[PDB]
């Protein structure tokens, strides 16, 4: 399991914008992209914005790193469930993507349960599986014949092909800007970049500690931002352009599509 | 089968981005206006017009086209060909390609 | 053309270039929110199976 830190080491829980979490649109760190009910054997690949797998570190892949908060949560699977018109069954998971033997469903629909929370991510997409023949099953069976089908591995061993995963952009957080008592008050993760200014004139790059602010004093007219680029993502549509450079990190895909006989 | 492998949108907070006709394949890129782009912390930029959005998007080969393609052909005629059993004779036997 | 067959034209599996008229129409988001409406014919390869 200690071959693809191109990803791991490198990689980051992306954190997009579900489109019906729950409620309605959310920010899930789960957020669903690129569905694939491509396939035949009952599966799709998906990619959470979130990066499960080994810890924030270097053990077992079985384990669960989404984002709370600018942070990572780098703690146990329990409680996955993606699902569609009913309950799938997860088949592998490996760095933002999993693989998942689903039913077919006009929709695809995610979560985990964190334990204090449901905290899910749902999305649409046209699914169906065919299986290969002249047969049009709904579903696979125990029995018959085996024949060249289209499928994707269990495996992580993979290289067959690579997206491109260069930097996040900033984010948004806005319990950075606190107040000095009088003025807002905008601090820092670890020493990271900070991004920064108000409507008013002030401070107009920040990159820096923690800042006060001389001349605005609302909350809701400042850049809070982080530039956080110590460690990439995937290009999500959901994701804000970083917008100095096109950063390295070209990183594999696990889950191959490849020429199983099911 | 395409797939719309989007490239990560510009938010530019307050003011223009112009776009140019990357030379992708189907390099599909608009910019847009008029957001107010709800990330994490309600929205971020802190205009309300001005706040720029710079969608692009182009087409790739998916993972399965390696793969699961279709395949056309301008196709001619050719020579044909036959395994060719004789078990000729006495001598019973030869299956050969010709 | 788009939605037919061969909305995506690749010379072979290599080829970076390729023709892909697929009608691809992006819409602005709604609502100040992120995401990236791409409107768009499902392959004339999705039909032809």
């Amino acid at each position: 399991l200690d071959t693809h830190f191109t990803q791991y080491k490198l990689a980051r829980p992306y954190i997009a914008d579900c489109p019906n979490c729950g409620h309605s649109r959310c920010d899930s760190p789960i957020a669903i992209e690129e569905v694939r009910g491509d396939a035949h054997a009952g599966v799709i690949r998906i990619q959470t914005s979130a990066m499960f797998g080994l810890k924030t570190d270097g053990v077992d892949l079985a384990y669960m790193s989404f984002m709370n908060g600018k942070t990572q949560k780098s703690i146990k699977i329990d409680n996955l469930h993606v699902r569609t018109s009913a309950p799938c069954s997860l088949v592998s998971h490996h760095g933002y993507y999993i693989l998942a033997q689903c039913p077919p469903g006009d929709t695809v629909t995610v979560g985990f349960h964190d334990g204090p929370n449901r905290h899910t991510c749902t999305v649409a997409h046209k699914v169906e599986f065919r299986p290969v023949g002249r047969e049009k099953y709904r579903h696979p069976p125990e029995h018959g014949v085996e024949l060249p089908c289209n499928r994707y591995t269990h495996k992580r061993a993979d290289q067959g092909h690579y997206v491109e995963m260069h930097q996040p952009g900033l984010v948004a957080d806005h319990s950075l800007l606190s107040i000095h008592s009088a003025k807002v008050k905008i601090t820092v993760p670890s020493g990271a970049q900070v991004k920064y200014y108000c409507k008013c004139p002030d401070v107009r790059e920040g990159i820096t500690s923690s800042d006060h602010t001389t001349t605005c004093t609302d909350v809701k007219q400042c850049r809070a931002y982080l530039i956080d680029n110590k460690k990439w993502v995937y290009n999500s549509g959901r994701l804000p352009r970083g917008e100095g450079d096109t950063f390295k990190g070209k990183l594999h895909v696990p889950f191959v599509p490849v020429k199983a006989k099911c | 089968k395409y797939k719309t492998k989007v490239p990560s949108p510009v938010v530019k907070c307050c003011g223009a981005t112009q776009c140019t006709s990357k030379p992708h394949p189907d390099y599909q890129c608009q910019v847009f206006t008029g957001v107010y782009p709800f990330m994490w912390g309600g929205a971020y930029c802190f205009c309300d017009t001005e706040n720029t959005q710079m969608s692009e998007a182009y087409v790739e080969r998916s993972e399965e086209c390696s793969i699961d393609h279709a395949k056309a052909y301008k196709v001619h005629t050719g020579t044909v060909q036959a395994m060719v059993n004789i078990t000729y004779g006495s001598v019973s036997w030869r299956s050969a390609d010709v | 053309k788009a939605g037919s067959f061969g909305d995506l034209q690749s010379r072979t599996s290599t080829s970076n270039d390729l023709y892909a008229n697929t009608n691809l129409k992006l819409q602005r988001p709604q609502a100040g929110i992120v995401h990236t409406p791409f409107t768009q014919a499902p392959s004339g390869f999705e039909r032809w199976k």
